[PDB]
RNA sequence: CGUAAAGCGCACGCAGGCGGUUUGUUAAGUCAGAUGUGAAAUCCCCGGGCUCAACCUGGGAACUGCAUCUGAUACUGGCAAGCUUGAGUCUCGUAGAGGGGGGUAGAAUUCCAGGUGUAGCGGUGAAAUGCGUAGAGAUCUGGAGGAAUACCGGUGGCGAAGGCGGCCCCCUGGACGAAGACUGACGCUCAGGUGCGAAAGCGUGGGGAGCAAACAGGAUUAGAUACCCUGGUAGUCCACGCCGUAAACGAUGUCGACUUGGAGGUUGUGCCCUUGAGGCGUGGCUUCCGGAGCUAACGCGUUAAGUCGACCGCCUGGGGAGUA
């Protein structure tokens, strides 16, 4: 689940070096990596409710990050946004 | 000040928690409670029965120091766990001194084994021992004079449950329970227990390294439903017992104590069960077909009307002996299984 | 100072809360009671005691625990003072207009039983009249004497004659008590924090309470006076 | 607002409400003064006149307000810059019937085929209906099919709740702790809304061992549309939709802080003589007993029904009625 290459890959190409790992751009870009991987798991599966709430409630996490980054910087916003790709 | 600070580190260093330190001082005896103060919260309430040595009457008077044990604080109020033990740990000194003298020489007097290795008696306890550590070779103390002097050499001891077989004679020649649970087992290998609790349905007999036993109250004598444990044997006294039964699963092994007064009733049946023994015996409860002689040690259920004199059915045996008196009566009949001795009084000279 | 007696703590684990100034848990699981502020407090005591007995008050000493019994007989008919040791009954002070004339029943029971009609009506009748005396004495001997309500309450457990306390805290009656670890020291006014079920504490923290009284009375005055 | 009426079944979550801590600025809220106005009559106070009073009337007070100007800046708010305790992220592990999909194992029940064997079986408080000489019941061998997973099983565990027990694999959620690093208030609650939601039931397609509403029969009974017995169809099972209720209960909304103890369970972890199932601490979840305090009492009692704070839901006599 989010294998640890992977997270080191995305808080080493998101952040500032391998040590700032809880800056909000990093913490988007691993809730964003983990929403993308979990859509082929309820693809298929499609009754894991357990499952599908913390897919939830990590999307709730993801949008409650952004608005709090959108109200600082809207600068990294649309640069966080624009280099991710969401908003519908 | 920091005296009392520095008082109480010394206090702790000048007390320990065993029965180690001969400190508590005899400050009341009465029968049967003797009662020490060891430097304790409160005095013990000691039986008599820690404090009289191999032949029954007292030893210490006031002033007189043995220490007792620890480990163990406040049932309600009171302070210790017995002296007794105490002596054990000096019992274990000397048999470390033999093993550790490289030998041990006292006295070691064993008659016979209870579970195949004579028994030994050191001081005032005696203790049990496998059955090739009573004698060095094949000479067997059955051929020698009864409780022979000898002294005690040691042939095997368990190191844990406390089971020591000691070399009487021949003075010249010098996880833990459960695995290996088939040592004390193959049907009726006799021990030495202490008994710890007794639940009013048992005894909890348990001795042979941190195992456990019931005994519970079926067979403990020879009276089985009206003999509540507490009045029949003890509290922690080291008793009769051995195996029955053991369970591998579900850990219980199931050990008994009427091997014991079931062979004077054997007796009974043959010493006087030879043919027709005469016998002088007291009735206890005429029960309108018969009369119930029950002397010579628990012997049960005897004499019925039928014989009773030279007339058969008339007779009502309230009418015609007595309540409580000693007669006649001739034993005729013992069976072996199922408990009846059946002795009869019309042997007599009337015709 | 463990002086002569050893007081030093108590019981395990069901300590009294409301007793946090006196605890050291010891490596044994007991508690070790303060004893360098043991003797302030008792020291407050017998100030106390010198006080209100040369005030010519009267003491009242309570403890059974089945073995300070006859420490209070004993180190307490030593003194002038009156004791209550075998069984504590139920309102004896703050019901004493009805212990009064049981009081009466034994007084004037013994007085007709010492030469009396001790033998005139039944061997049964002294087995009733007599078995009697012996089921008051051992209750009211102490007592028998006072004729009042006492100035004073030493209880030897709080935890096992609590409602005395409760008892002479209905009426005004300054209670204190040495308590134990578990005892709970609230109605008591002078508290001394030791042992209660030693029979070295029982003759030390009494004994000095007996030396405070009867040194206490002055005999110092009166002869002066004389 | 546990049991009297009353805590949504449980969550997420927009608007709304509320918001840790430091500095600076603003002066909106807030405070103080002043001015204008708040009609007169009426109320209230001190007087006066009717012979007194009711009544009339002089002067004031008040008209709890609104607007403007001038200041105060402790708190609240707005703005800027921070800070780390709240919150969140990362590196190691830890336990777990957490969920979805797939597969497989053993015991047992039923049926079918065959063997041996013969007079009963089954059932009850007693019985009969029922099955059996057409070979039953029993016993053995083989096969089929479905369903549930003994022991472990623990007032144990996990989950928001509903709930989840053989064993294995694949995909996957959460919690916890140790040591650090990182972001810097990103937080709490939430009407409307959305989602999950035992059992029964409904729709479509399969499947059907055992059990079992309806139904039949035998009893019981004064009657017996029942309990008891013999049978027995929906349903119980699976896949996909719906329904959206339960004594959905801890009859106790969520979050946070503080406030004497004891005995246990479970799960991590630190130090020291692991030298011995050892001793002293430390976090989480949980069970019981009790302290003050609370309560109408029962009881609750650091996991509060104690002391408080934020937000929401709900109650206002019983029946009619959670009905039209």
């Amino acid at each position: 689940s989010l294998s640890t290459e992977a997270t080191a890959k995305i808080v080493s190409e998101f952040g500032r070096d391998a040590n700032d790992t809880g800056s909000t751009e990093v913490q988007v870009a691993l809730l964003t990596a983990q929403i993308n991987h979990l859509q082929g798991h309820f693809a298929e599966h499609k009754k894991d409710h357990h499952s599908r709430r913390g897919l939830l409630r990590m999307v709730s996490q993801r949008r409650k990050l952004l608005d709090y980054l959108k109200r600082k910087d809207v600068a990294r916003y649309t640069q966080l946004i624009e280099r991710l790709g969401l908003r519908r | 000040e920091s005296f009392a600070q520095l008082f109480e580190e010394s206090l702790k260093e000048i007390e320990t928690r065993p029965g180690s330190i001969v400190r508590g001082v005899v400050v009341a005896i009465d029968k049967d409670v003797v009662l020490v103060d060891a430097g304790l919260k409160s005095e013990s309430a000691i039986p008599a029965e820690q404090f009289k040595n191999a032949q029954g009457e007292l030893e210490i008077q006031v002033g007189d120091e043995v220490d007792v044990a620890l480990d163990a604080v406040e049932d309600g109020f009171g302070e210790t766990l017995l002296s007794r033990e105490k002596a054990k740990r000096h019992e274990a000194w000397i048999t470390l001194e033999k093993a550790y003298e490289d030998a041990e020489t006292v006295t070691g007097v064993i008659n016979g084994k209870v579970k195949g290795g004579f028994t030994v008696e050191l001081n005032g306890i005696r203790a049990f021992l496998p059955g090739s550590l009573v004698d060095v070779r094949p000479v067997r103390d059955t051929l020698h004079l009864e409780g022979k002097e000898l002294e005690f050499k040691v042939i095997k001891l368990d190191q844990k449950r406390n089971n020591v077989v000691v070399s009487r004679r021949a003075v010249i020649e010098s996880e833990d329970p459960w695995v290996a649970i088939a040592k004390r087992y193959p049907e009726g290998t006799k021990l030495t227990g202490r008994v710890t609790n007794l639940t009013d349905y048992g005894c909890f007999v348990e001795i042979e390294e941190g195992v456990e036993g019931l005994v519970h109250v079926s067979e403990m004598d020879w009276t089985n439903k009206n003999i509540h444990p507490s009045k029949v044997v003890n509290v922690g006294d080291v008793v009769e017992v051995m195996v029955l039964d053991i369970d591998e699963e579900r850990r219980r092994i199931s050990l008994g104590l009427k091997q014991c007064k079931a062979n004077p009733w054997q007796q009974f049946a043959e010493t006087h069960n030879k043919g027709d023994r005469v016998e002088g015996k007291i009735k206890s409860i005429t029960d309108f077909g018969i009369f119930i002689g029950l002397d010579g040690g628990i012997d049960g259920l005897v004499h019925l009307s039928d014989i009773s004199w030279n007339v058969a059915g008339e007779e009502a045996v309230r009418e015609y002996k007595k309540g409580d008196e000693i007669a006649a009566v001739v034993l005729q009949v013992d069976a072996e299984r199922e408990r009846i001795s059946l002795g009869v009084k019309q042997l007599a000279e009337d015709p | 100072m463990l002086k002569a007696g050893v007081h030093f703590g108590h019981q395990t684990r069901y300590w009294n809360p409301k007793m946090k100034p006196f605890i050291f848990g010891a490596r044994n699981k007991v508690h070790i009671i303060n004893l360098e502020k043991t003797v302030p407090m008792f020291n407050e005591a017998l100030a106390e005691l010198n006080k209100i007995a040369s005030r010519k008050g009267k003491i009242l000493f309570v403890g059974t625990k089945r073995a300070a019994s006859e420490a209070v007989k004993d180190a307490a008919l030593s003194c002038d003072q009156f004791f209550v040791n075998h069984r504590w009954l139920g309102g004896m002070l703050t019901n004493w207009k009805t212990v009064r004339q049981s009081i009466k029943r034994l007084k004037d029971l013994e007085t007709q039983s010492q030469d009396g009609t001790f033998d005139k009506l039944t061997k049964k009748e002294a087995l009733m009249r007599t078995r009697e005396l012996e089921k008051l004495e051992n209750s009211l001997g102490g007592i028998k004497d006072m004729g009042g309500l006492p100035d004073a309450l030493f209880v030897i457990d709080a935890d096992h004659e609590h409602i005395a306390i409760k008892e002479a805290n209905n009426l005004g009656i300054p209670v204190f008590a040495i308590v134990d670890t578990n005892s709970d020291p609230d109605g008591v006014d002078f508290v001394i924090p030791g042992n209660d079920d030693a029979i070295r504490a029982v003759t030390l923290y009494l004994g000095a309470v007996a030396a405070t009284v009867r040194e206490g009375r002055s005999q110092d005055l009166a002869s002066q006076a004389e």
